[PDB]
């Protein structure tokens, strides 16, 4: 009882996965995702493993994928509650997109903070004025939150 | 006074003076400011310092980002507010498949254009209803609704569409979706196979009808603006357009041209530009969409990241352009007037302590205005 | 039905509106009086956020009641 779409994303993310990405769904919730990413290289968050987890809401075809940082970051684009901004600027979501496009979309994100789109101001105003110690303090949220969490 | 002194005027000054380009005291951005941001001061405790904390985090100063702003007050200032207004009034066409309309609307004058693009926003979910249940002033619009015998779509507006479909075409596909997650669901679904079952081969068919009605059917919402400049040059292969923009969220016309996209996408030529415009609204490809539409519209330097990803561009866009005549004479005096009203109320050794002067005035009168609001309780 | 669109310079217009017309409309008729597209705009009523798919009679806006459109977001 349950959409083929959900199905076969699903088993397109077991069978084909996303280097870095890992998501596999809830033992009791086939719409729940726990989802493990990688700190991707030449980023601060390197050799780091995060937990996310995403959820499908029953509107989730029409509707975007909510999604949360489980593992404490030191992010600009991730608020204290782990919420992430599931940007779609002049457009709206569409059933076009995928749970592999959001996943692709947090990795990414990663890898390129926005400061001057934030979701932490604390911490956007130090990726802007001492982005280099901004920098070193997620280096250091790296060791103590996200290595040896899984 | 050459138009070529015009574009030189406004994007030096649009450079230096951000939002001062539009003339209005810092009095009145802090007020209206003030009015906006009571809320967001702590009531409790000392008040000079909750509405200081207030006053810091404004961005009241910071130039407008909203891509029709931006236009109008680009019109407003090489036109004048009456040529402008009389710019209005006048019709958008269509950019053709190639582009030869607007090729063929550029003589060698001093012009100006304006583009507003639209993305198609059809409906892209459906939904099993019966008569009695369908109330077309309640219901969610921009959807289709599949009757026993009609199939219809509920526009923007709250219009209903009949789709010409036959009273047994409708009982059929009504009949034949019976899942219950599949009632209220979408249409273009990849993962649906008609091969699979009756059910499915009766959603894409559905899906086909729909798809073929829209094509027919007015469902554009505009999504972008900017306005090109084109000024008089002296021989025919030397001419070459400006474009001016600001983006959502994303940069202002100040920022345009700090990172000098205009001369950017100038060095394209007038007839590689327009081309360019011309593939966005013809391709549908959408990494060919998305790679145009970051080339031409995305802030210096994230051509190749601005469309990526969620930003993916899966809508059919639609560019439409109007142009008409600027005299340099008008555009110079309308700009030497914003340089005077800078420079008398706003006096400062150069731009940067000119700005410096206005955000500081803006602040001060938010502060002062705040300080009364808040008095009384 | 009227409606003030109020703006951070003080631009104020009025809009000819229905109590069940949707943010996305009054977003349009913005478009109609001032060219600006609806992607470029953000409605305040009261502090909050105006969302495209709820109408005028759910935020409770009557009239003579003056929106704000923001032109500067993030």
């Amino acid at each position: 009882g349950l959409p083929r779409r959900i199905i076969k994303e699903t088993q397109r993310l077991l069978a084909e996965p996303v280097p870095g990405i890992k998501a596999e769904p809830d033992e009791s919730n086939a719409r729940y995702f726990h989802v493990v990413i990688a700190g991707p290289q030449d980023s601060p968050f390197e050799g780091g493993t995060f937990k996310l987890e995403l959820f499908l809401p029953e509107e989730y075809p029409m509707a975007a994928p909510k999604v949360r940082f489980m593992t404490k970051i030191y992010h600009p684009n991730v608020d204290k509650l782990g919420r992430i901004c599931l940007d779609i600027l002049k457009d709206k979501w569409s059933p076009a997109l995928q749970i592999r496009t959001v996943l692709l979309s947090i990795q990414a994100l990663l890898s390129a903070p926005n400061p001057d789109d934030p979701l932490a101001n604390d911490v956007a105003e130090q990726w802007k004025t001492n982005e280099a110690q901004a920098i070193e303090t997620a280096r250091a949220w790296t060791r103590l939150y996200a290595m040896n969490n899984i | 006074k050459t138009g070529l002194h015009v574009h030189e005027k406004i994007k030096h000054m649009v450079k230096n003076y951000g939002t001062m380009i539009t003339g209005i005291p810092a009095e009145i951005l802090g007020q209206n400011e003030a009015e906006i941001s009571v809320g967001y001061v702590k009531k409790m405790g000392n008040m000079k310092e909750n509405i200081a904390e207030v006053v810091r985090k404004s961005e009241m100063t910071q130039p407008t980002n909203s891509c029709g702003k931006a236009s109008n007050e680009v019109c407003d200032l090489l036109l004048g507010t009456e040529g402008a207004s009389e710019f209005e009034k006048s019709s958008y066409q269509v950019l053709s498949g190639d582009g030869s309309n607007l090729k063929g609307s550029l003589p060698n004058k001093n012009l100006l254009v304006r583009v507003e693009m639209d993305r198609f926003n059809a409906p892209q979910k459906y939904q099993k209803i019966k008569r009695e249940e369908f109330n077309p002033e309640t219901a969610e619009k921009n959807k289709i609704y599949l009757l026993e015998d009609q199939l219809v779509y509920l526009d923007i507006f709250g219009k209903v569409i009949d789709l010409g479909q036959t009273s047994d075409t409708c009982h059929r596909l009504f009949n034949a979706i019976t899942t219950p997650f599949y009632q209220n669901y979408i249409l273009y679904d990849e993962y649906i196979d008609p091969e699979e079952s009756a059910e499915e081969a009766a959603m894409f068919e559905m899906g086909e009808i729909v798809k073929a009605k829209m094509k027919n059917i007015d469902c554009w919402t505009a999504t972008h603006s900017f306005t090109i400049f084109v000024p008089e040059s002296d021989s025919e292969d030397t001419r070459t357009l400006y474009p001016y923009q600001a983006y959502w969220t994303s940069h202002t016309l100040q920022q345009w041209f700090s990172g000098d996209k205009d001369e950017k996408l100038s060095r394209l030529g007038i007839d590689g530009y327009i081309e360019k415009l011309a593939l966005l609204g013809t391709t549908t490809d959408s990494k060919i969409r998305s790679s145009i539409y970051g080339e031409l519209f995305s802030p210096p330097g994230k051509e190749h990241v601005f469309c990526t990803g969620m930003n993916e561009k899966f809508s059919p866009l639609r560019v439409k352009f109007k142009v008409t005549e600027v005299n340099p004479e008008i555009a110079l005096q309308n700009l030497e007037e914003v340089q005077e009203f800078i420079d008398t109320n706003y006096p400062g050794e150069n731009a940067k302590d000119q700005c410096e002067l206005y955000k500081i005035k803006a602040q001060e009168a938010m502060t002062k205005q705040l300080e009364m609001r808040l008095l009384i309780e | 039905m009227q409606i003030f669109v109020k703006t951070l310079t003080g631009k104020t217009i009025t809009l000819e509106v229905e109590p069940s017309d949707t943010i996305e409309n009054v977003k349009a008729k913005i478009q109609d009086k001032e060219g600006i597209p609806p992607d470029q705009q953000r409605l305040i009523f009261a502090g909050k956020q105006l969302e495209d798919g709820r109408t005028l009679s759910d935020y409770n806006i009557q009239k003579e009641s003056t929106l704000h459109l923001v032109l500067r977001l993030r």
